[PDB]
């Protein structure tokens, strides 16, 4: 000790540069602990030790700080709070409750140093019991739930490491400190809260993963019908800037059949942050009379919050989507956007001037993003339940100038099965959303297409496959347009640019902000499809049958008309669409004649 | 004040024994003659401090030389007196007027607002221009963007826009803060003597960086700008429009600091953090919940070889809310301002338009304006590629109307101020061109009541 | 007496520098003991003087420096080898993944292993019929042979590599393949993609499996292979099997160098991989072939996903000066429908000249082969040329070779990833698209070919 008294090791910093702080004296403190740096305490991660210096990154600003100041360990790696009080939350990179951080430092701007909870430890919870005493219990079985929403039952879980015979455990109101079970384990007697801590680095233990093979149903056409995404699938969004991007995320956040949404905002714009805590809450489910706020977990750490934030919630999501997978749900984690994450990477990688990889990205980009979406898919968990679970993981991709050949989105794809590729092009021409149809693709497409076959009891497969064919056979057919016109094309080319012409836009543009066309019920999807390929196989014969193209055109104009407003038609007319078919039939055989 | 000046390598300076001194402190060296160089803290390692000094280290000697650490980063000494008045790159007076008094200085990094605490860019701001207010509409606390070029006519276009702009039905708390960053001296006085002859200069502040200034200079330009509005807006309750550039400019120094401090480069040259460092600028601009004024920016920047794909535009586009875009086409053919509607956009324009914020049918024409307007300007490539004889009648009509809407609608002058009442009015007029049964984007309530 | 020092100087990311020890040997295998028990290999990569620098394979993450230990072993990384292993699962450095016993070993061997002299190999000319036609006819794959598939992101080269472990056999013999599979960096769903297929076909009992996912620490992806290719030459040269050898993704093995080379701050050569990547991939590559007086042999299909598309990479333009060709799957020929998506254009095998013709496969094979290689790339042009400026802009003759390269893709090369061609269906085959070209076109096969065989 010193002067005659000891406490706890205390470190001095050595070295600021920006986000990175190296401090002495560190010795007792581990590789990936947390420290609070400084006098102001601001909250940093050790990520190299040599002898007794440590290097720090630090996750808040780091402009007023110097050497000379203390350093103090925590003892634990960067981890989040989990248990009650966690839903409807916005929160910031580490765990920070943004509301609570304004009410308690009496101020609209982020100040620095400022220690929070990340959950309420002194709200009164009622905790069911759903165990009985006596019962030999190990990581994630239940032991009761909390009602956080109307919905969502919260379930208590024995927390990874705990093993042993559940001693006392009965319902009742406690807060998240207070012990709810003893269990008597093999190191003696230990007591549970409701909350349980855990590293955001290290992904949630599980008993295996299984194949993501059910299709979200996220009602936009595009998506289900060509690009689809499964439960427990991964897809990337990499597109230019103005492409739409935002309002894709928040229709798959809105409209997927997931239980619960986390939606991180990486390194992005504060207005869309906003946009999402002002509208969500407004999107109320007609079967519950649930918002879509009451199932969403916000992390937000904008483009001019600290870089390194950027890192840290992105982790700070994944942990929490697996936790909440771990009880048996199916989670969409949002990442927007991953190439701010591989930004935050490059700078550190620069103050700890290490050799740089692709395009001044560290040499480790790919395997840290490779190790992120290894952390999605659909499980089985742990627990004598041997419940099953899912993570979906929806990622926005930023390529400079729109460029995927940049490291960030090509590393991405080569974990990833499903690509949106947004179009820049198809944005200005009002095509929504800006999906590239040519470009984009999913390799669950298969898979799918034998889900949906016996799932609708139709040939639906056939119907997509179809359905593209004739898009790409629009691409060459627009090369020829282009050369020597539109024209030059016999009837049989000229048909099948107005059928992809159809399939464009009446089927692939999708009004988002439509209360009718934002989302389409899978029945409706086959209808709407069906409807317009009846009209190209029809047409089709017509043609061989010795009737001509511009005639087959002039006598359909309000048949035509009608499979175009078809995206409009409410889900309980949706015989109103089947119903064109039969129209379809009668006007073209009449025109042959 | 220490006496302990170690190194000088080229722009960098290594001053060691010294205590207390942070990360992004200024500094100041009084050199061995008696003239003064302000500096900021780059690296502090243990008894050392890494500076770099704006003005640079020629003429330095190291022994004779002091260093005095300031105790704060660079700072603005903020007061309602700055308008009217005008300051060079770090907030000194430049137009020999009196002695400004301030009531606080002010950390020129500002703070990040609280995304809970963020209120989203709300109301309508007239620019008087129909092409902005009406199809790419500026909000309160938007940040919208003008895409130039070199040679076209951005300078003209952003003092109209300066001395123009006004909210509708709020008298007496609306304030425009002009920085010009590495621009030159000729037009530096462009816009000076501009803003003086129309009176703009009564309303505005304005903080204004050469070419031939210091390149630190030209970077804390921004920020010494938004602080100022931050500063009108949030403490006295005022709509403030910034309104910037060259942007270009503002990236070449930025580069040009990296550069020197051998930092690696990335794409193009330019910073890796360029983007980051770009944001802590944009970013600044928005509403706060509970707070009465909104700070709202106009960055303007040149694209290089007309190329948006750049790391400048391309980056200011991830980060902004839409894109004013200016061509050479236009340019060409005389329309005043040169803007194309087409790739522009302005993402929150619905938060400032319809009835009590502009007009009823400010939404319904706009989308049948540039419904129009594309379909106009398809029709006119076709008769180029093809000849005249391969449009239909109404493919016709459509260019008529596209070559109306360039000439009359989007062409009004340099020194036109078009209220929105007739910017909406005149394009009910170049819609009744076209067949009513062809305004399919406009319900049949709206078309009864305006349609001429 | 076991050595262990508890003097460690310094952790930095997958790397770790150890003070005051003794006896220390370049690549000595090691282990880290924790502060909590954790157990965590390495390898020496340095030794001067009293200190040591180590690779760490499992990473170094919640490591106290003060409170662990570091275990020095008195040899190199060794895999345990045992006839057992076969139907065996192991993990990225050895382990048992499958929840089944532990391996009493046979011996111990140095995964590095040794190079085979020149004089002691034989050459490969061993005929495998893969049934699949744009391999067996125009890019041979022999016994022993190294040849690896060049593909890209979102492409089937499982698909393919599948196929061809599922079909491959050669001739009047009824020997089979032990197969021996390394994932290397690869996903859940990609690895599951084998396992699936591998219980299906019943040949996971045939098999020993090395399996390294994206979820595992990178820097153990540098051992993977080398465990993999280990027991591949001792099932093949110690227990006289013919070893089948995939592994994929090499490129993620590359990477792994990468991020070793980066945290040594190595002078960097191209793109930031290392100098000696080309040497590096060689002591994997050239773990192949047969051996004089021996009756097993391997054979390797390594598999790489080009990044960026862009076969001029430092990953497969050095793989491809290490091994005997390529075959090289293109996203045009994917999404034509092509199956599998084979350019055969730059794909190449070095050892097809002594592994065909009369007594082999057929008298007709090497002349057909070219013959079909020239009408194809010249097919290919025409193609090009009449989708651009069109198909009356085409001699007459060029618009025979457009037709050609067209039923080429589709019915040549695209046969379908569960169809088994006999090398005599994929000849005959071969001769009836060579049948629609003039005779005076078919310059590269002599007149008594022409005689006995074109229709
Ligand atoms: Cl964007």
């Amino acid at each position: 000790g010193s002067s005659g008294s000891s406490g706890m090791q205390i470190g001095k910093i050595i070295k600021v540069s920006g986000p990175l702080v190296m401090a002495e004296n560190m010795s007792e403190a581990s590789i990936q602990d947390m420290c609070l740096v400084g006098d102001l305490g601001v909250i940093g991660e050790i990520i190299e030790m040599r002898q007794d210096v440590a290097s720090i990154q630090v996750y808040e600003e780091t402009s007023g700080i110097g050497p000379g100041e203390p350093v103090r360990s925590t003892g634990e790696a960067l981890s989040v709070e989990l248990g009650p009080g966690i839903i409807s939350q916005m929160f910031d990179g580490i765990q920070r409750p943004l509301d609570t951080f304004m009410e308690v430092t009496q101020s609209n701007f982020l100040g620095r140093g400022v220690q929070l909870p990340a959950l309420d430890h002194e709200k009164q919870w009622w905790f069911e019991a759903t165990i009985e005493e006596g019962t030999e219990v190990s990581a994630g079985d239940i032991i009761g739930y909390v009602d956080e929403t109307k919905i969502i039952q919260h379930k208590i879980m024995v927390p990874n490491g705990i093993k042993g015979t559940v001693q006392k455990i009965e319902s009742g109101s406690f807060t998240i400190d207070d012990p709810i079970c003893v269990i008597e384990t093999e190191q003696g007697l230990k007591e549970l809260t409701m909350m349980q801590k855990w590293p955001v680095r290290r992904g949630r233990p599980i008993k295996q993963k299984l194949n993501p093979d059910v299709p979200m149903i996220t009602g936009q056409r595009v998506i289900d019908t060509f690009f689809p995404v499964t439960k427990g699938g991964a897809a990337a969004v990499p597109g230019p800037f103005g492409a739409g991007k935002t309002v894709v995320q928040h229709q798959i956040a809105k409209w997927s059949d997931v239980d619960l949404v986390v939606y991180v905002g990486c390194g992005e714009r504060g207005n869309e942050m906003t946009d999402v805590v002002n509208e969500f809450p407004e999107l109320i489910d007609p079967n519950t009379g649930e918002s879509l706020m009451e199932r969403t977990v916000l992390i937000a750490n904008t483009s001019n919050m600290p870089v390194a934030a950027r890192e840290a919630s992105i982790y700070t999501g994944i942990t929490i989507a697996e936790y909440f997978r771990d009880m048996g749900y199916d989670v969409a984690i949002m990442a927007d956007s991953t190439s701010r994450w591989a930004e935050a990477l490059r700078e550190m990688s620069g103050r700890l001037e290490e050799m740089p990889g692709d395009e001044g990205y560290p040499a480790y980009l790919g395997s840290r993003l490779a190790e992120y979406y290894e952390r999605s898919g659909r499980v089985i968990a742990l627990g004598s339940d041997q419940r099953e679970g899912s993570i979906t993981a929806i990622s926005a991709v930023s390529p400079s100038g729109g460029d995927i050949s940049e490291p960030v989105t090509q590393n991405t794809l080569r974990v990833v099965k499903v690509f949106w590729g947004l179009d820049s092009s198809l944005a200005q021409k009002r095509h929504f959303p800006s999906i590239n149809w040519i470009q984009s693709y999913s390799l669950y497409s298969t898979e799918v297409g034998r889900y949906m076959d016996q799932i609708l009891q139709q040939d639906w497969s056939d119907m997509v496959t179809e359905g593209m064919r004739i898009l790409q056979e629009e691409e060459q057919l627009n090369e020829i347009v282009r050369l020597v016109g539109i024209d030059s094309l016999s009837d049989n080319d000229r048909l099948t640019l107005e059928v992809a012409k159809s399939i464009r836009e009446d089927y692939l543009q999708q009004n988002a902000f439509d209360d009718v066309d934002t989302f389409t019920s899978r029945e409706k999807q086959f209808n709407m499809l069906k409807v317009i390929l009846t009209f190209g196989k029809e047409a089709r014969k017509a043609l061989s049958l010795g009737a001509y193209f511009n005639e087959i055109m002039e006598g359909t104009v309000a048949v035509r008309e009608r499979i175009s407003r078809s995206k409009y038609i409410p889900e309980e007319e949706l015989a109103k669409i089947s119903s064109i078919n039969e129209e379809i039939k009668e006007t073209i055989q009449l025109i042959v004649s | 004040e220490y006496r302990t000046i170690k190194e000088v390598v080229g722009p960098l300076m290594a001053v060691e024994k010294v205590s207390g001194v942070k990360y992004e402190e200024l500094i100041e060296v009084r050199m061995q003659n008696g003239e003064i160089r302000r500096g900021q803290v780059l690296e502090v390692q243990e008894d050392k401090a890494m500076v770099q000094i704006f003005e640079g280290t020629s003429g330095i000697n190291l022994k004779n030389s002091s260093v005095r650490f300031l105790g704060h980063p660079l700072q603005l000494g903020v007061s309602e007196d700055m308008i009217g008045r005008v300051f060079d790159g770090l907030g000194r007076p430049k137009d020999n007027g009196p002695e400004i008094l301030p009531e606080k200085y002010l950390d020129i990094n500002g703070e990040v607002i609280n995304p809970i605490a963020r209120d989203y860019p709300d109301e309508f701001i007239q620019t008087g221009i129909s092409a902005i207010d009406h199809l790419n509409t500026l909000v309160r606390g938007q940040k919208l963007p003008v895409f130039s070029g070199s040679g076209l006519p951005h300078k003209e276009l952003a003092a109209q826009i300066a001395r123009q702009a006004t909210v509708l039905d709020s008298s007496d708390d609306f304030a425009v803060v002009f920085a010009a960053i590495g621009i030159t001296f000729e037009e530096a006085e462009f816009f000076m003597e501009d803003f003086r002859q129309t009176g703009a200069i009564d309303r505005s502040v304005m903080f204004m960086n050469l070419a031939n200034d210091p390149a630190i200079e030209r970077i804390a330009t921004p920020r010494m700008a938004l602080t100022a509005a931050e500063y009108l807006a949030y403490e006295k309750g005022m709509h403030v429009l910034v309104i910037m550039t060259d942007m270009t400019n503002y990236a070449e120094a930025l580069r040009e600091i990296s550069a020197a401090r051998r930092e690696v480069p990335g794409r193009r040259g330019y910073p890796g953090y360029l983007y980051t460092n770009l944001a802590t600028l944009f970013e600044r601009a928005g509403r706060i919940r509970g707070l009465k004024g909104s700070v709202t920016q106009i960055p303007i920047l040149t694209m290089p070889e007309d190329d948006k794909t750049h790391p400048i535009p391309d980056l200011t586009g991830y980060i902004t809310e839409g894109q004013i875009i200016l061509t050479r086409e236009l340019y060409k053919s005389g329309i005043q301002p040169p803007i194309d509607v087409l790739p522009s956009l302005s993402r929150l324009k619905d938060k400032g338009t319809g009835a009590g914020k502009t007009r009823e049918d400010h939404a319904a024409t706009m989308n049948q304006l540039f419904a129009a307007y594309a379909q106009g300007k398809q029709a006119k490539e076709l008769a180029v590629v093809l000849g005249e004889s391969a449009l239909s009648d109404i493919d016709k009509i459509y260019a008529k109307f596209a070559e109306r809407f360039e000439n009359e609608y989007v062409n009004q002058g340099f020194y036109t101020n078009r209220t929105i009442t007739e910017t909406l009015d005149l394009g009910w007029e170049l819609l009744a061109m076209l067949p009513r049964t062809e305004l399919k984007r406009i319900k049949d309530d709206l078309l009864d009541k305006y349609l001429p």
